[PDB]
DNA sequence: GAGAGTATGGCCATACTCTT
DNA sequence: GAGAGTATGGCCATACTCT
């Protein structure tokens, strides 16, 4: 009836430890979500809020995710949704929101009660196919629910959006990526697995962060490619203005990923009062809609801008780096992979969820031919076939008889008994026959699929097409010579 | 008479029976420096509470209550938090747990609070090897013991 | 000028305000006595499918779904609101099923809506039996994507039962609740004879029963406000002086009034102690458990006399209070003051709309069964002419067509035949279409009887209103002296 | 606050609820105080209220001073809904009450249901000084029966 | 003297890891 | 540094009417 101090620190400790690690801070390298993420993502999808119907209030999103899924605070599922509608935190949203969604100052979101949302039209492309036994799914934590254990993921999300999260032991740090440049590098892997990072580079240049902005150099990110770490340096899109009198001013339009808007202008500010920066006159944040971000630094008459401008980024956040620590989560644990490893396992992900959506169509497809079969029938003998079930005093033995007699299996003779008067119209006999021949056709085609492994392989690649052309567009970083 | 009981809490018997709530994570010790520590209102209650006074100037007589109790939820961040109680007791006040005044609750209340472990410490050695290893700096440490236990 | 006056801003904002504050937030309705945000509590728990049978659920996915769907405001107000309805101190017959902290008499309130959880009542199921049988009118909700009742059929007499307690603009409402079982006996009374008096009702309704028990001072208060709509009732806390032995005496509370805060009266008597105002206590204790209920002893000293002490703290302290009837209720989507009869008429009037209208919803269900079924059994008659019918016939337009003008049947019987499964066909079915036809004739006939004749659906009334009395009705516990 | 004349410098009072360099920002969170029914003291001890002097900087009653203006422009920015009536009732009887001349300078204005960016406000304008005076007594005032009267006389 | 009950949402700290 | 992002919720004020 007493505890160890030692047995209990070791014992809770880890419990806590592989929670956070498996199920909290590491996303899937399938999917890229973390488990709050999917919750949100299926939950949406669950109670039907697309793109296509109306926003729905956060406070009803939030408490259907939390009863049903997610047994923890409703500020915590909040946020989460909130940074997956914001289009400078995600490179491709899944959420699309109506009211204050925070802003680049570090605003925050307006309280749940005034703020509204619905999922995205990509984010459809995450859970298509979810309904065709692609992926697997287990219990919520209560047991009443049945929830996706990963899902079908028909982009590459976890490259695409990136990751950032704070585990205990290790953390994970992925940046953003340009989603045409993606599936190129997928497409090209797929048709040669002996293909070399530097050969997947010429797909992938680098990084696509949302807030656009420049990566001083390729040499941070190859290490980042190859070893899965490195360090890449993110510098601010700014222009050196003249002006009359030999005035000048700089210009910023682009600022780095992650970094707050208006604690930069503080630093500066810091810096100007404090005497640690010699030259600015004013500063000003002239950022609107119409011209997205603006901001203006004027320069003494006597000064060098230039010299002003790279001691800026020298000493604020106007030139910040990003520490590239690529772990996700592969077979249920964590692990360091590099950029072919991540490419490998999500083109592993689509091979085998098409290869299950195939097999479940498959059989349906038979299930309803063999269905046909008995009713084409019943149709061509149905004089007898009415007889048989008047005859009978209940539908036990008309079932029985129409079994016995015309030689058919139970699920014929049931689908016969619930067949409707109307089938019996010209139309409907020939509506019959019809289906029953385009699905004979159709059933060779998924056997075709799944007897050989390449042309499940190029209905993959396929797909994959059809999405880039759909959803894919220009690289926004720059990255300089 | 000390000879009444406390309970501390993390989420939502009057003559003898007190009741101090957590709100939050409580702070790792082993990770902070004394002026942080001693700074922090959550500590600074636990220690008002007790009085007996932190590391040096601790005196067992002088304590308030004979049994404290760690009642905290059920799940993973119940154990987490377990885990910092009981790192903040080993550092500043290692001989209440010598004196076995400390105890954790097993099943978030009336039903409950009853099952109570006593807390036991076996080892002075293995324990603060545990504990610099579980809690401390090192981050390397506790990813290798995860590794291994994984 | 692209201005407005500021006294035409103020009468219109004013207005805006006040308007919307009576005939849409504080104050009840006199039919089902809810306000708004109560009616949307129950409705949407009802329409999630939340019910007395199935686990309780999370209380922000109740709140959520609410505050979406039907009631535009504050997540705070929905749940305080949903809140009071569990408890059993504050409702009289509670409409909400609770989990967790839910507060207590001390004045401590709920725990925060992440860690609570609720669902309905088997009492509430009374309020919204029959909803679905076109028995009250739906309208549309804040933003028009859902419909929500206007009115809850209310089967057992909520307002006066609950009781209610609302401050609006230009007025306020405070009505004490009541005991079913004396209700419901001065509802059958009424509907018996029209012209019943106050008095002869009060025959039946002695007075309110408060939740929290406690004792009643006399009925002439009762009296003024149940025939005026207005008055004052004086309430005061069940003590007993208990002896020991050479003498000694301590004072015990068992029940308190309605609507006052334990705690807060306990300071109180503290600081006339403290501040000498009160002589004679030596110790003031609560014991109050789950176990005892309410339980606040003073021990008075020695041959100090507890009976001069005790009414002393009457005089003094929360112990007594007054509740100031005020009964203004909403008819006909306007505030208006009624007393006792006129709540009784109205509540009378909504029972037999609503069963009158459910009648006449059965009915045309009954009637379109009935027609469908003569359709039916023409095409079981005359199965081969039927079958052959459709076998010729090229789409479901012409079969539709040639159906009808064969066989003398309606688009509807003829839609029927259309759909019917070959299954139907057997012996047993043509038997079970049968059965069921020649029981809907007879039903048809009974519903019929109800809708001619006046008395037949006012019995019905009163039959339904004994069955509730029966199952939910309990024994009165405020005790009204002399 | 505001980012030097106060001709072209406009403050926001906004009942918590993007695109604004003189626009200013004040939020008021919950409701205000009635200034008819409250005493001096209970006046000046109020938050929003003190915020709103300060935010102004004229003083009030006696004290006050038009030349001191912080601001040519004062906006009641409330929501579309009766709460944002009510609070837009709230905040002129203050005005009436504590700073009279800025509403004869014609300085505060309501705006009415994207409507900041300039690419509508209604001026408040003060016609009559005794019937104002017998309004704010009769809606704001501590009489009920009065109120009452109003209500039933147009209600609906 | 108060307080009965529906309405109108910020502000606070900590764990955990990684970094020109 | 400090802050990137999921986790663990109590405390504050006002309107409005009525004895
Ligand atoms: N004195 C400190 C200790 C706890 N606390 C606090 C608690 C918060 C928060 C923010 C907080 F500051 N907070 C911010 C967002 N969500 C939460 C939240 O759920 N909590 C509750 C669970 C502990 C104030
Ligand atoms: N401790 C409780 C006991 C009654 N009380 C009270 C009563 C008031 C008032 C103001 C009050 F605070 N109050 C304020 C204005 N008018 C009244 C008023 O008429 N009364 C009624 C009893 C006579 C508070
Ligand atoms: N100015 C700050 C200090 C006073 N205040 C406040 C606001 C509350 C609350 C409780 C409050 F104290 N409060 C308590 C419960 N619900 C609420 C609530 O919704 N609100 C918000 C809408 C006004 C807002
Ligand atoms: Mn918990
Ligand atoms: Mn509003």
């Amino acid at each position: 009836n007493e505890r160890n101090i030692t047995s209990e620190m070791r014992e809770s400790f880890l419990d806590y430890a592989m929670s956070v690690i498996v199920a909290r801070a590491l996303p899937d390298v399938r999917d890229g979500l973390k488990p709050v993420h999917r919750r949100i993502l299926y939950g949406l999808n669950e109670q039907g809020m697309t793109p296509d119907k109306s926003y729905k209030k956060s406070a009803r999103i939030v408490g259907d995710v939390m009863g049903k899924y997610h047994p923890h605070g409703d500020s915590s599922i909040y946020e989460a949704m909130v940074r997956m509608a914001q289009d400078f935190s995600y490179r491709y949203p899944l959420v699309d929101g109506q009211g204050n969604f925070g802003s680049m100052d570090g605003d925050g979101a307006a309280a749940m009660r005034y703020t509204e949302a619905r999922m995205t039209k990509i984010t459809l492309e995450l859970l298509r196919d979810i309904n065709k036994d692609t992926i697997d799914f287990i219990d919520n934590y209560d047991g009443n629910e049945r929830e996706p254990s990963v899902l079908p993921a028909r982009f590459p999300n976890l490259l695409a959006n990136g990751a950032s999260g704070i585990a205990v032991g290790m953390a994970t740090n992925i940046p953003p990526h340009n989603l045409t440049e993606l599936i190129n590098g997928v497409l090209s892997l797929s048709k040669n697995p002996d293909i070399s990072i530097a050969e997947l580079m010429e797909d992938i240049e680098g990084p696509d962060f949302p807030t656009a902005g420049l990566i001083l150099g390729k040499s941070g990110i190859r290490r980042a490619y190859e070893t899965g770490r490195g360090s890449i340096q993110m510098r601010s899109r700014a222009v050196i203005e003249e002006r009359g009198g030999g005035r000048q001013r700089i210009v910023v339009t682009e600022i780095p990923f992650q970094v707050n808007k208006a604690r930069m202008i503080e630093k500066i500010a810091e810096l100007v009062r404090d005497k640690k920066i010699d030259g600015i006159t004013d500063l000003r944040d002239e950022t609107s809609l119409r011209t997205g971000v603006r901001v203006v630094i004027d320069v003494r008459k006597d000064a060098n801008a230039s010299v002003i401008l790279n001691n800026l980024y020298k000493q604020t956040p106007l030139q910040t780096s990003f520490g590239v620590n690529m772990i996700a989560l592969v077979n249920g644990r964590p692990k360091l992979i590099n950029l072919k490893e991540a490419l490998v396992h999500y083109l592993e992900h689509q091979k085998t969820v098409v290869r299950r959506r195939t097999q479940y169509n498959l059989r349906k497809a038979k299930d309803r031919a063999h269905i046909l079969e008995g009713l084409r029938i019943a149709l061509d003998h149905i004089d007898e076939i009415i007889s048989t079930i008047r005859e009978s005093d209940t539908d036990k033995v008309a079932m029985e008889s129409l079994q016995q007699r015309f030689k058919l299996s139970e699920k014929q003779a049931q689908a016969i008994l619930d067949m409707r008067l109307r089938r019996l119209t010209g139309l409907e006999r020939d509506k019959i026959e019809a289906e029953y021949n385009e699905l004979l056709n159709y059933i060779s085609e998924l056997e075709t699929i799944l007897a050989d492994e390449e042309v499940l392989l190029q209905l993959v690649r396929d797909e994959l097409t059809e999405i880039r052309d759909r959803f894919g567009d220009d690289r926004r970083t720059e990255i300089q010579l | 008479s000390p000879e009444c009981e406390i309970f501390l809490v993390e989420g939502d018997d009057s003559r003898t029976q007190a009741i101090l709530p957590l709100r939050g994570k409580i702070l790792n010790v082993e990770k902070a420096r004394l002026d942080r520590i001693l700074n922090n209102n959550e500590i600074r209650q636990m220690i008002t509470a007790f009085g007996t006074g932190i590391g040096g100037d601790f005196d067992l007589a002088k304590a308030r209550y004979h049994k404290i109790v760690i009642m905290t939820d059920a799940d993973v961040d119940g154990a987490h938090i377990r885990t910092l109680l009981l790192t903040f007791f080993y550092r500043f006040m290692r001989p209440l747990i010598e004196a076995g005044y400390v105890y954790i609750a097993q099943p978030l209340l009336w039903e409950t609070t009853r099952a109570l472990l006593q807390v036991k410490l076996e080892d002075a050695i293995e324990a603060d090897q545990t504990f610099e290893m579980l809690m401390g700096d090192v981050v390397e440490n506790r990813r290798q013991f995860i590794e291994d236990n994984a």
